[PDB]
RNA sequence: UUUACCAAAAACAUCACCUCUAGCAUUACUAGUAUUAGAGGCAAUGCCUGCCCAGUGACACCAGUUUAACGGCCGCGGUAUUCUGACCGUGCAAAGGUAGCAUAAUCACUUGUUCUCCAAAUAAGGACUUGUAUGAAUGGCCACACGAGGGUUUUACUGUCUCUUACUUCCAAUCAGUGAAAUUAACCUUCCCGUGAAGAGGCGGGAAUAAAAAAAUAAGACGAGAAGACCCUAUGGAGCUUUAAUUAACUAUUCCAAAAGUUAAACUUAACAUGGACUAGCAAUUUCGGUUGGGGUGACCUCGGAGUACAAAAAACCCUCCGAGUGAUUUUAAUCUAGACAAACCAGUCAAAAUAACCCAUCACUUAUUGAUCCAAAAU
RNA sequence: UCGCACACGCUUACAUCAGUAACUAAUAAUAUACUGAUAAUUAACAACCAAUAAACCAAAACAACACUAAAACGUUUAUUAA
RNA sequence: GAUUACCCCUUCUACCUUUUGCAUAAUGGUUUAACCAGAAAAAAUCUAACAAAGAGAACUUUAGCUAGAUACCCCGAAACCAGACGAGCUACCCAUGAGCAGUUUAAAAGAACCAACUCAUCUAUGUGGCAAAAUAGUGAGAAGACUUGUAGGUAGAGGUGAAAAGCCUAACGAGCCUGGUGAUAGCUGGUUGUCCGAGAAAGAAUUUUAGUUCAACCUUAAAAAUACCCCAAAAAUUCCA
RNA sequence: ACCAAAGCUAGCUCAACAUAAAUAAAAUAAAACAUUCACCUAACAUUAAAGUAUAGGA
């Protein structure tokens, strides 16, 4: 519910005027992570935000 | 071209609305006018707008009296 | 060098001059480095490029600087035969055209005046300067050479001309072969004087006339050919330009967040990439009235009164006179029942009478003196 | 008078024989450019082929040379392999 | 119509469209054949079913309800947007080749003239042509910023352009093809058999004048009224015997 | 009687059944135009609710 959102972008958000499509990505950044299971030191780009929802499923 | 200017007022057709013999009804207007041209006798009611018009329901009538009036009656 | 296919020219380019921005890296610039690269103007060369920074732009930061940045560089009065004004006084402005040039690719008056050229010169050349409306890097003034550029005068030679004539060849002409085209309502298709939407072969009245071709002349059939490219109309289209209004994407910023550090028992830092609003330079969508003796310009757009509009209404013109978007003084217009005037819609006037409680009016000649929807607010 | 060869191309037009009322080359003659059937020259001509790694400075203008605009194509050595 | 088994004489200003008005020298048509442009029922009028109920489990209803039958046609842009095709034309550029006699001359790929080649100055011819850019005479460059072959690159919310609003496949103020699309057109050009009755040229408004909305009229089908020409009582008329 | 018409047959339409990536617009309607626009791209059966509740330069 991130990648490739493209929404409507007014001026005062409130229109009687013209209404112009807007795109939005999301942030991406680098997350190091361990997985003991695999044995293997995990590198994702993904979601920053769900990280924190990660962090409060351990 | 033209300097001088002005506009045009529509009508607000004064007059008189009943004839003398003729069966009218109380609160029917009688006479409208500018001023007045004539005056309201018996029976008949002056307005703001200098209109008049009949108290009861009866029988218009003109009739001129000099002392230089013309009164308008209404006769039941 | 340039509008291939109406413009080849004074235009553009060109060597050269000047201003100004760039101290930086590995698919432009450039495998370059202030003597290099980008941008602008001018345009060999020769002599020069004077004044003004108040406004705009630009650079250092609110103040100043900057003209080979965008640009700007005056008027009046008085003074010696005539005339003129070296000089003086004065108003104004940021500062008021210096050198040179000049009826000019510029001069309206204009064919300025004078001189040269010609038997005659609105052109041309050489001067004068009251330069409507030249001017110094959108450069000024000259300049050898150069030019299928733009003008003027002698000579030479010519069918250009006075003034045309003759000849040759290819067509035109004839015959034979092959056999188009646009155009075309149907055509028995004369002329004159009149009329007819005002330019008649078809109408009227007169005149003229047996019926059909070929070689020629281009007056008429408002000939043929292009749904005028001028004008105006359409709530047509498109290109271009902006201080028209309204504002996403791109190039650079101000803050808070992501990411890192610091103290005490709440604060400071940005290398790469990515956000939320935000400030500038760039870009993105459309609008662009009507009336009108064409349009534009000018004027006008709603309302009231007095004429045009002779004894109830109403009645136009870019006809004609005056008035208004209110001004002021005192009492105050509380609830609703008939019934009428005017009226396309919508807006405007009069009002008996009943009830509750008391017991609208004057001036601006008399009337004018305003605004129908949806949406906001002092609060209902 | 101005044209024969090499091409990029152009897809039997061409050569022989036979037949041309008709179409085809604005007609006839006929035919290299019509129909029908049947012939269509090679090669030492032109296309198609070694992988790499090293050596070297001082352009071309019938060029010792010089000039500018700073220089189309060039050779050699070694290894593997057909 | 007469007239003779034919003709002269007499009687008559094409059609259509557009208009205040057209035989009009206003519009459209060579002729013929064929093709070709009024398909929507809410409320209403009308024919039937039943009736305080109709109608095939849905709605209406102080005579309604249900069903059937009656009125609102086509062609045309200039342009916009999307997706792609185009630099074998032309503009510029990249890579790789080739071409440009002769004469006067001091060393001079140096200057000037002049053939090829590259351009199109002037004149004439050509004007459904030889040719949708020509031919003839003449003229410019012709060692240069030159010409040219082959192999490549740059395209329309652009490219290129010694910069003309030029070029980008014979018409570029922004190509062409396809699709949106039967875009939009208050405009203009059009809209076909008979007979009968009646029969319109201007009130105010409108980002409106070449268009609309109700009055001023008109037509169909029914009802209830009355209306006008209108003299003296009275205020050219306004009213009424 | 000349160019000529006139004499048939292929052929199909429709209904039913069987079987290396990324939000498209605009013209247009609101007689201008700018918020707005059934519709179209893929999923979306009948009767009635209902052209109702609401939304819209209301």
């Amino acid at each position: 519910g991130e990648g490739w959102v493209l929404g409507h972008r007014y001026v005062n958000n409130d229109k009687l005027s013209k209404r112009v499509r807007k795109v939005w990505k999301p942030q991406l950044f680098q997350r190091e992570l361990y997985s003991e299971i695999l044995d293997k030191r995990f590198t994702v780009t993904v979601t920053m935000r769900t990280l924190d929802l990660i962090d409060q499923a351990c | 071209s033209s300097k001088n200017l002005g506009g045009k007022s529509p009508g607000k057709r004064f007059g008189i609305k009943k004839m003398e013999g003729h069966y009218v009804h109380a609160g029917n207007i009688l006479a409208t006018q500018r001023h007045f041209r004539w005056h309201p006798g018996a029976h008949v009611g002056l307005g703001k707008n200098k209109c008049l018009y009949a108290l009861e329901e009866g029988v218009v009538r003109y009739t001129k009296e000099v002392y230089y009036k013309t009164f308008v009656h209404v006769v039941p």
